[PDB]
C-alpha cells in the first residue's frame, strides 16, 4: 500500500539524483579528456616541428663543415 | 601549465635564432674584407 | 504502480553501476593524460636546457 510505495518511491528518487550526479560527472570527465587530447596532440605537433626545424639546420651545417674541410 | 607548451615553442624559438645570430656575428667579424 | 517503481529501482541500480565504472575509467585515462603531458613538458625543457648549454 502507501507505506511500501512510499519506500519505493523514495527508492527511486535516491537513485535518480546520484543517476544525475554520475551523468553530470561522465559528461565533465569526457570533456577535460578531449581537453587533454587536444593538448597533448598540440604539443607534440609543435615539437615536430621544432625537431624538423633544427634539424634541417644540423643537415645545412653538415654539408657546410664538409665542404670547407677540403 | 596553462600554456607553457605555447611559452616554451617561442623561448626555443628566440634562443636558437640568438645562437645562430651570434654565430653569425663572430664569423663575420673574421671577415672586416668579405664582399 | 508497484512493479514499475520496482523495475525503475533495478534499471536505475544497472545504470548507476555502469556510470561509476564509466567515472573510474575516465579518471584513470585523464591520470594517463597528465602523465603524458607532464612528458611532454620535460621534452620541451631538454631542448631548453641543450640551448643553454651552448653559452656554457
Amino acid at each position: 500500500g502507501p507505506g511500501s510505495m512510499k519506500q519505493l518511491e523514495d527508492k527511486v528518487e535516491e537513485l535518480l539524483s546520484k543517476n544525475y550526479h554520475l551523468e553530470n560527472e561522465v559528461a565533465r570527465l569526457k570533456k577535460l579528456v578531449s581537453k587533454l587530447e587536444k593538448q597533448l596532440e598540440e604539443a607534440q605537433k609543435d615539437y615536430s616541428e621544432i625537431e624538423g626545424k633544427l634539424e634541417q639546420f644540423w643537415h645545412d651545417y653538415d654539408k657546410l663543415e664538409k665542404e670547407n674541410k677540403e | 601549465l596553462g600554456d607553457f607548451f605555447r611559452k616554451s615553442k617561442e623561448k626555443i624559438g628566440k634562443e636558437f635564432k640568438r645562437i645562430v645570430q651570434r654565430i653569425k656575428d663572430f664569423l663575420r667579424n673574421l671577415v672586416p674584407r668579405t664582399e
